[PDB]
C-alpha cells in the first residue's frame, strides 16, 4: 500500500509516500530495538521492498505467511464454526479434506456459508454437507 | 524487429544471424587451443582444464583424429565437435572408400564446412558451438586449418581457439615473424606448450592439463599423432621455463 | 564445529548477506539447536533452511 | 527473456548457452543422490535408492549394461533406462559384432554426441539425467561420469544427484585412498559408504535406501542392495 | 505477422526482408570486383584482402573456377560462397554428362537463380546472402558474364563490377563503354584486358593495388582460370607501364 | 507458447507436470497388495443418474496373472491396456508364460515420454503425454503379489498399497496407516473399501465404486456389485462398532 | 509432414481444444437417444435455422452404421461423415473378418480410440462431435444406447441425449425415464422422447427427427405426424391441466 522499491517517485507526490517510506526505513533502521521490538511486514509480493527495507539489520528473516493447508483450514475452519451453531459429529477436518489450501480468511466460505446451511438444511448445528455444499457451492460458484 | 537473434537461418536486418554469433560466444568460450602448421607438418596443442583430483589425468582428450593423417581440435562443444569430428571420420573413409586415397586436408576441410553451413541453413538447427582447429599432412605437406560455426575456416600456418587465443595471436605471429623460415614439429611443439600456459594464462585462474599433439610428415611420416612423454616434457620443460 | 569452506563450498556464490542468511539462520538454528554458541551445524542447518 | 533463449536447445544464450541443457543440468541435482568410485582394479557405484513413500519401493539407480559395464544415474531415470539399454546393446553389440567388449572409454564416446544429438536438433530435448559408470575392462576398472550436455569424464571416483559435493569434496579430499585400496572392493565400497555419508545429509544410508555396484577386475558389474548394502552400511 | 522480415513472405508491400537483409550479407563482406569481358576472353578482378598474418592468404577467394570454361566470382560470406560453387559444381559435370556438352554459363546462372527463388518462396529456406557472378568464353556465347543475387534475378552483362564501390567502377565502366559503345573491351591479349580492368579497377576504386590485393580470374575460350599473383604482377608490371 | 518437452528450470517438464494434475482428477482409486493377494478399489464417480454406472471402468485385467487401474482421463489408458495386454500374451506367446508384472510394468511406463514432434534423438508420436497414472496390480511367482503405480512419469514404484486420483493423499496416509504387511485381502478390501467410502464424496454403494483382486491363484478377480454390497454393508457393521 | 500438436495438458492439466470440442457439441443442435425396454430411440432436432431445403437429400442426423448399428452425434456435421464412415468400414471388417458385425461396444470402443487418437494425436485436432449409438448386436435384442466425446469417453445409457439443451431435456429425461421402468413400448419410449424433444426442440413437427432401433438390425425413424401425433398427444396430456 505505501509502496516498495518503485520509480513511481517521479511523479513527484509519490515522493511524500516515498518520504513516509523514506521516514520510516530512516526512523525504523536505527532506533527501533529489535531485540525486544518485533518488525514485521505483511503483504502480497515479497519483492516489492524498497531495497532499504530487506537490507540485513533491518529485515534478517524474510517469511511467507505459510498457506492454511488440510490442517490448518480444519482448525482455521474450527474456529469458524464455533461462531456459527455447527455440527460437532463432522469434523472439519473432514471439510478440509475436502478444499484445497485456501486463505485462513475465506475459510468462513466454508464455514460461515452455512449458517445459512445451518438453516438452510435447519440443523442448527450445519453438518458435513453442509460446509461440504459450501466447499461446493462457494468453490462450485467461484469460477474466477 | 529483433528475433532475427533467436532463430538460427534468418538474416537480421544487417544480414546475420546472431545464433552464429552466438555460437561464436560458445566457441570464444572454449578453452583455449592451438594449432600450429610448422614445416613438414602440423601440430595441435590445448589445454586440458583440470577442474579437481578426481580427473583421471591423459585421459580425457580433446584432440581427436579423422584418417590417421588429420588432426583436429576445437574450442566450444566437446559433443559438438566429436560430433563433426566422426561426421568428419565419415568423411575420409568415405572419400577415401571412393577414392582410394585417404582425403586431402583441403578435400576434407571443405566438407565439414558445408555440414556445418547446413547448421547455419535453418533457424532449427542451431549451429555447432566450436570452431575447430584442424588440419594435418596430407597428399601435399601439411595443412592447417580452423573452422567457424559460421562455416568459415581457412588455411593458418597456425591458429588458436578458445578463450587465450589471443595470448597465442601474437606467440603465433611472433613465430611466424620469428620462423617465416618454418619450424620443426618439435620446436613448434616446444613453442606450443608456452603459447599455451600463455593462452592458459588467460584462463590462468585453475590447474590444467596440456594436450598437444601434430601432423608432422617427418615425425608422424605424414599422419597425425599425440605430442607425448618426453618431447611433450621437453616442450613443457621449455616452456614451463621459458614460461619464467 | 564451524568449518567455513564446507559452508562455503556447500553454499554456493552467496552475495554476502546469503551467507549471513546462513549465518543469522545459524545463530538463529543456534538458539534453535539450543546453543548460544552457533556451530557449523548451525551453518550448515543456515545452509539447510534452502540456500537454493 | 530466457523464455526467448531458454526455451529452445537449438537456440544460444545471447552468451551462447543453451538453458534446457542448464535445465537438464538442473534437473541433475534434483535427482537423489549417488556415488561411485573405481580402483584400478575394481570400480564401485553406490546409490541412494529413493522411494516415493515407505509403501512404494526404492528408486534404484544403478543400471547393468554389461558385466565389464554397468552404470548409475541422477535425474531422469526413463532417459537412462533407453541409453542403458541402447548401451547395452552395444557392449553386446561390440561382442557381438567383434566379440569385444565395449571400452568404457569407448562407451562414453557413443552417448556423448548420442546427448549431442538431443543438443542441436530442434524439436527436441536432452537427455534428463549425468551418469556415473562403472566399468572395468583391458584397461582395467573405470568409472566414468556423464553428463546431460553429453560432456563425460573418467573419474577415479564421483557422485552426483543432490548434494554429491560431500561426498566429492570428502572423495576428491579421500582420492588416493580409494583408488590404492586395490582388490579390496570392500573399503573401495566403504570408502564411498563413507563418501556417500558425507553428502548423507537427510538420514543415514539404509538397507533400502543404499544401493551398490561395484564392477573390478574380476568383479563383473556387480549391484549390492539391501541385505548386500546392510553389511557395508 | 512482423515475422514477414523474420522470414520470406510478401509483405505488406509483397516485399521479402531477408532478401532485402541477404542483399546486406552480400557486400557485408566489403569486397569490390569485377567482370569484364574482354575481347576474346572475360575477365574478372576482386579486392584480395588479407587481414591477417596468420591467415594462408593463398587460400582467400570469392572467384571460382566452376567448369573447364565456367568460373564465377562470389560477393558474399565465404560459407555461403564455398556453397553455391559446390552447388554451382555439381551441375556443369551434370549437365555435361547429361547433355553430352558443357553447361553453357547462363545456364548455371539461370540455373543457380532458380535456387534462391525457391528459397526466397521456401520459407524455412532461407536464399544465400552471396552475389555470384559467373563468366566463361562461350562456345556459343563467347565472352560472357553473368550476375546472379540472392534473389535469383540474374542477367547478361557487357561487362560488370560488384562489391560496396561496385556502382563507381559501374560508372566507370559505363562511362568507359558508353565511351567505348562495344559490349567488350576490345582486346586480344586478356593482358591488355585484365590490364585494361585493373587500370579501371584501381581506377574506379581510385585504389592502386598490390598483387595481394586483387582477386584476379580470366574466362578463355574452353578455359575460366584466374592468375598468380605474378600475371596480377606482370600487370602490376604492365598496368604500371601504361602509366 | 512453449514446447513441451521443454525442461522447466527445474530440469522438469511442465506437461508432465500438468499430466500430473489430470491425474488427481481421476476417480481416487486405491490398491493394496497384500500377501493374500493384491485389493484393488476405485471410484466409479458416476456423474448422472442415466449414466448406467456398468459401463464405467477404471478397473481392467490385462491377465488372470496381471490387471490392473485407471485414474486420470481413461482415455490414454485404452491403447496402454492393450498395449500392456499385448506384451503379456507377446512375453508368453515368446516365453510360453507369464510376464514379470513389473516387466509389464517397466514396459508400459516406456510409453509415457511417447509424445512428441519430431524429437531429438528418437521418433516418439503423440501430442502430449498420458491423461492418466494407473495403478497396477499383478500377481508374479518370483515376486508373489505385485502392486505398482503406474504414471505418466514413467516412474514406478511396487506399493504395498497405493491410492490414487482425487481423494488419494489421506487415503495414502489412511493406506500408510492402515498397510501392513500382515494385512488380509480381506482387510485391504474393507480398509480401501472404508477407506474410498472414507474418501469418497459419494456415499460408497456398489454401483459408485468398483472393487477386484489379484490373486496368485485366482489372479486378477474384480468384484460384483453384490459382494461388494456386501463387503460395503460387512463395513457398515464393522465400521460402526466403536 | 504437419505434426503439430493442437492438443496439450494446458497448466491446469487440460486441453481446451478438447474443452472446446466439446463447445460445437453444445453448440451442436441436441441429440437424444433412449432406450426402450426392447427398444432404442433417438430423438433429435434438426437445426432449423434455415429451410427451403429439399429435406430429402437433406442429410438425416442420425446415421446406419450397420443394419443393426445406427448412430447419432452432435456437432460438425463434418466431423460426423468419417466417423460415420469408418465405423460402417469397422463393422463391414468386423462383419468380414469376425464373420459377425459388431457388438455395438466393440463398435464404440472402435470409434472410442478415433477421437481418443486426434486428442493424443498431434497435427490435428479432435472431432467436434459427441455421438449417441443406438443399436442391438447381433443375437442380442437388447437396447444398446452409447454416449460418446472427442475426448475419445463413452458410456452406457439407460437413456442420452447431447447437443444444445442436452441437459434440459437430459434434465427431463432423467427424472421423465426410470430405470427400471424404461418406456418399454417404442411409442411411449419415443413419446417419452418427442416429450422430451419439445423440451428443446421448442414446438417443431419436421425439426424433431427420431429413430428407433428394435432386435436384429430393426430400426425405424418416424415421419414427423407420426412425431406430430406424440407432439399432438403429450400436447394434450399437458394441456388436460
Amino acid at each position: 500500500a505505501v509502496g516498495g522499491a518503485r520509480f513511481d517517485d517521479g511523479a513527484g507526490g509519490d515522493n511524500e509516500v516515498q518520504r513516509t517510506m523514506l521516514e520510516l526505513i530512516t526512523q525504523l533502521d536505527g532506533f527501533d530495538p529489535r531485540g525486544n521490538i518485533k518488525v514485521m511486514f505483511a503483504t502480497n509480493r515479497p519483492n516489492t521492498l524498497d531495497p532499504a527495507l530487506l537490507r540485513p539489520g533491518r529485515i534478517d528473516r524474510k517469511v511467507e505467511f505459510s498457506l492454511p493447508d488440510l490442517e490448518g483450514r480444519a482448525n482455521i475452519f474450527r474456529i469458524h464454526s464455533k461462531s456459527m451453531s455447527v455440527e460437532r459429529g463432522i469434523r472439519w477436518e473432514l471439510i478440509s479434506r475436502l478444499c484445497p489450501n485456501s486463505t485462513g480468511a475465506e475459510l468462513r466460505s466454508v464455514c460461515t456459508e452455512a449458517g445459512m446451511f445451518a438453516i438452510r438444511a435447519r440443523r442448527k448445528v450445519a453438518t458435513e454437507k453442509d460446509f461440504l455444499k459450501a466447499v461446493d457451492k462457494v468453490i462450485s460458484g467461484y469460477k474466477k | 524487429g529483433t528475433g532475427y537473434d533467436l532463430s538460427n537461418s534468418v538474416f537480421s536486418p544487417d544480414g546475420r544471424n546472431f545464433q552464429v554469433e552466438y555460437a561464436v560466444k560458445a566457441v570464444e568460450n572454449g578453452t583455449t587451443s592451438i594449432g600450429i602448421k610448422c614445416n613438414d607438418g602440423v601440430v595441435f596443442a590445448v589445454e586440458k582444464l583440470i577442474t579437481s583430483k578426481l580427473l583421471v589425468p591423459q585421459k580425457n582428450v580433446k584432440i581427436q583424429v579423422v584418417d590417421r593423417h588429420i588432426g583436429c581440435v576445437y574450442s566450444g562443444l566437446i559433443p559438438d565437435g566429436r560430433h563433426l569430428v566422426n561426421r568428419g571420420r565419415e568423411e575420409a573413409a568415405s572419400f577415401k572408400k571412393l577414392y582410394k586415397t585417404p582425403i586431402p586436408i583441403p578435400a576434407f576441410a571443405d566438407r565439414l564446412g558445408q555440414y556445418v553451413q547446413a547448421h547455419t541453413l535453418y533457424n532449427s538447427v542451431r549451429p555447432f558451438g566450436v570452431s575447430t582447429i584442424f588440419g594435418g599432412v596430407d597428399k601435399n605437406g601439411a595443412h592447417l586449418y580452423m573452422l567457424e560455426p559460421s562455416g568459415s575456416y581457412w588455411g593458418y600456418k597456425g591458429a588458436a581457439t578458445g578463450k587465450g587465443r589471443q595470448s597465442a595471436k601474437a606467440e603465433l605471429e611472433k613465430l611466424v615473424d620469428h620462423h617465416p623460415e618454418g619450424l620443426s614439429a618439435r620446436e613448434a611443439v616446444k613453442q606450443a606448450a608456452k603459447i599455451i600456459y600463455l593462452a592458459h594464462e588467460d584462463n590462468k585462474e585453475k590447474d590444467f592439463e596440456l594436450e598437444i599433439s601434430w601432423c608432422s610428415l617427418s615425425e608422424t611420416n605424414g599422419l597425425h599423432k599425440f605430442v607425448k612423454g618426453d618431447l611433450l616434457q621437453e616442450a613443457i620443460d621449455f616452456a614451463q621455463k621459458e614460461i619464467n | 564445529d564451524i568449518n567455513w569452506q564446507e559452508l562455503a563450498r556447500s553454499t554456493d556464490e552467496f552475495n554476502g548477506a546469503q551467507l549471513k542468511a546462513v549465518t543469522v539462520e545459524a545463530g538463529m538454528i543456534a538458539l534453535r539447536n539450543g546453543q548460544s554458541s552457533v556451530k557449523h551445524e548451525d551453518f550448515v542447518e543456515g545452509i539447510s533452511e534452502v540456500q537454493a | 527473456f530466457r523464455n526467448n533463449y531458454d526455451g529452445d536447445t537449438v537456440t544460444f544464450s545471447p552468451t551462447g548457452r543453451l538453458f534446457q541443457v542448464e535445465y537438464a543440468l538442473e534437473a541433475i541435482k534434483q535427482g537423489s543422490v549417488t556415488v561411485g568410485l573405481r580402483s584400478n582394479t575394481h570400480a564401485v557405484l553406490v546409490a541412494l535408492k529413493r522411494n516415493a513413500d515407505e509403501l512404494s519401493s526404492y528408486q534404484k539407480k544403478i543400471i547393468k549394461c554389461d558385466e565389464h559395464m554397468g552404470l548409475s544415474l541422477a535425474g531422469l531415470a526413463p532417459d537412462a533406462r533407453v541409453l542403458s539399454n541402447y548401451l547395452r546393446q552395444q557392449c553386446n553389440y561390440s561382442s557381438l559384432v567383434f566379440n569385444r567388449k565395449l571400452a568404457v572409454e569407448r562407451a562414453g564416446h557413443l552417448l556423448c554426441d548420442k546427448a549431442q544429438k538431443n543438443t542441436q536438433s530442434y524439436g527436441g530435448r536432452p537427455y534428463g539425467v549425468g551418469l556415473l559408470i562403472i566399468g572395468y575392462d583391458k584397461s582395467g576398472a573405470h568409472l566414468l561420469e556423464f553428463q546431460p550436455s553429453g560432456n563425460v569424464t573418467e573419474l577415479y571416483g564421483t557422485a552426483i544427484g543432490a548434494r554429491s559435493q560431500g561426498a566429492k569434496t570428502y572423495l576428491e579430499r579421500t582420492l588416493d585412498t580409494f583408488i590404492k585400496i586395490d582388490g579390496n572392493p570392500d573399503e573401495l565400497i566403504k570408502a564411498g559408504v563413507e563418501a556417500i555419508s558425507q553428502s548423507l545429509r537427510d538420514e543415514s544410508l539404509t538397507v533400502d535406501n543404499l544401493s551398490i555396484a561395484i564392477v573390478g577386475k574380476d568383479t563383473p558389474f556387480t549391484i549390492y542392495d539391501g541385505e548386500a548394502v546392510a553389511k557395508y552400511i | 505477422a512482423g515475422y514477414d522480415r523474420h522470414i520470406t513472405i510478401f509483405s505488406p508491400e509483397g516485399r521479402l526482408y531477408q532478401v532485402e537483409y541477404a542483399f546486406k550479407a552480400t557486400n557485408q563482406t566489403n569486397i569490390n570486383s569485377l567482370a569484364v569481358r574482354g575481347k576474346d576472353c572475360t575477365v574478372v578482378i576482386s579486392q584480395k584482402k588479407v587481414p591477417d598474418k596468420l591467415l594462408d592468404p593463398t587460400t582467400v577467394s570469392y572467384i571460382f573456377c566452376i567448369s573447364r570454361t565456367i568460373g564465377m566470382v562470389v560477393n558474399g560470406p565465404i560459407p555461403d560462397a564455398r556453397n553455391a560453387a559446390l552447388r554451382a559444381k555439381a551441375e556443369a559435370a551434370e549437365f555435361r554428362y547429361k547433355y553430352g556438352y558443357d553447361m553453357p554459363c547462363d545456364v548455371l546462372a539461370k540455373r543457380m537463380a532458380n535456387l534462391s527463388q525457391i528459397y526466397t518462396q521456401r520459407a524455412y529456406m532461407r536464399p544465400l546472402g552471396v552475389i555470384l557472378t559467373f563468366v566463361s568464353v562461350d562456345e556459343e556465347l563467347g565472352p560472357s558474364i553473368y550476375k546472379t543475387d540472392p534473389a535469383g534475378y540474374y542477367v547478361g552483362y557487357k561487362a560488370t563490377a560488384t562489391g560496396p564501390k561496385q556502382q563507381e567502377i559501374t560508372t566507370n565502366l559505363e562511362n568507359h563503354f558508353k565511351k567505348s559503345k562495344i559490349d567488350h573491351i576490345n582486346e586480344e591479349s586478356w593482358e591488355k584486358v585484365v590490364e585494361f580492368a585493373i587500370t579501371h579497377m584501381i581506377d574506379a576504386l581510385g585504389t592502386e593495388f598490390s598483387k595481394n590485393d586483387l582477386e584476379v580470374g580470366v574466362a578463355t575460350k574452353d578455359k575460366f582460370f584466374t592468375l598468380s599473383a605474378e600475371n596480377i604482377e606482370e600487370r602490376l608490371v604492365a598496368i604500371a607501364e601504361q602509366d | 507458447d512453449r514446447g513441451v518437452s521443454t525442461f522447466s528450470p527445474e530440469g522438469r517438464l511442465f506437461q508432465v507436470e500438468y499430466s500430473l494434475e489430470a491425474i488427481k482428477l481421476g476417480s481416487t482409486a486405491i490398491g493394496i497388495a497384500t500377501k493374500e493377494g493384491v485389493v484393488l478399489g476405485v471410484e466409479k464417480r458416476a456423474t448422472s443418474p442415466l449414466l448406467e454406472s456398468d459401463s464405467i471402468e477404471k478397473i481392467v485385467e490385462i491377465d488372470r496373472h496381471i490387471g490392473c487401474a485407471m485414474s486420470g482421463l481413461t482415455a490414454d489408458a485404452r491403447s496402454m491396456i492393450e498395449h500392456a495386454r499385448t506384451a503379456a500374451v507377446t512375453h508368453n506367446l515368446y516365453y510360453d508364460e507369464d510376464i514379470n508384472v513389473e516387466s509389464l510394468t517397466q514396459s508400459v511406463c516406456d510409453l509415457a515420454l511417447r509424445f512428441g514432434e519430431g524429437a531429438s534423438g528418437e521418433e516418439r508420436l503423440m501430442s502430449r503425454p498420458f491423461g492418466v497414472a494407473l495403478l497396477i496390480a499383478g500377481h508374479d511367482a518370483d515376486d508373489g503379489y505385485q502392486l505398482f503405480h503406474a504414471e505418466p512419469s514413467g516412474t514406478f514404484y511396487r506399493y504395498n498399497a497405493k491410492a490414487i486420483g482425487s481423494g488419494s493423499e489421506g487415503a495414502q496416509a489412511e493406506l500408510l496407516n492402515e498397510w501392513h504387511s500382515s494385512l488380509t485381502l480381506k482387510e485391504a478390501e474393507l480398509l480401501v473399501l472404508k477407506i474410498l467410502k472414507q474418501v469418497m464424496e459419494e456415499k460408497l454403494d456398489e454401483n459408485n465404486a468398483q472393487l477386484s483382486c489379484i490373486t496368485k491363484q485366482d489372479g486378477f478377480k474384480i468384484y460384483d456389485n453384490e459382494k461388494t454390497a456386501e463387503l460395503i454393508k460387512e463395513l457398515k457393521e464393522k465400521e460402526a462398532a466403536e | 509432414g504437419y505434426d503439430r500438436a493442437l492438443s496439450i495438458f494446458s497448466p491446469d492439466g487440460h486441453i481446451f481444444q478438447v474443452e472446446y470440442a466439446l463447445e460445437a457439441v453444445k453448440r451442436g443442435t441436441c441429440a437424444v437417444g433412449v432406450k426402450g425396454k426392447n427398444c432404442v430411440v433417438l430423438g433429435c432436432e434438426r437445426r432449423s435455422t434455415l429451410k427451403l431445403q429439399d429435406t430429402r437429400i437433406t442429410p438425416s442426423k442420425v446415421s446406419k452404421i450397420d443394419s443393426h448399428v445406427v448412430l447419432s452425434f452432435s456437432g460438425l456435421n463434418a466431423d460426423s461423415r468419417i466417423l460415420i464412415e469408418k465405423a460402417r468400414v469397422e463393422a463391414q471388417s468386423h462383419r468380414l473378418t469376425l464373420e459377425d458385425p459388431v457388438t455395438v461396444e466393440y463398435l464404440t470402443r472402435y470409434v472410442a480410440g478415433v477421437q481418443q487418437r486426434y486428442t493424443q494425436s498431434g497435427g490435428v485436432r479432435p472431432f467436434g462431435v459427441s455421438t449417441l449409438i443406438a443399436g442391438f448386436d447381433p443375437r442380442d435384442d437388447e437396447p444398446k444406447l452409447y454416449q460418446t466425446e472427442p475426448s475419445g469417453i463413452y458410456s452406457s445409457w439407460s437413456a442420452q441425449t447431447i447437443g444444445r439443451n442436452s441437459k434440459t431435456v437430459r434434465e427431463f429425461l432423467e427424472k421423465n425415464y426410470d430405470r427400471k421402468e424404461p418406456p418399454a413400448t417404442v411409442e411411449e419410449c419415443v413419446k417419452l422422447t418427442v416429450r422430451s424433444l419439445l423440451e428443446v426442440v421448442q414446438t417443431g413437427a419436421k425439426n424433431i427427427e427420431i429413430t428407433v432401433v428394435k432386435p436384429d438390425s430393426d430400426i425405424v425413424a418416424l415421419s414427423s405426424e407420426e412425431i406430430n401425433q406424440y407432439v399432438t398427444q403429450i400436447e394434450q396430456e399437458k394441456q388436460e391441466q
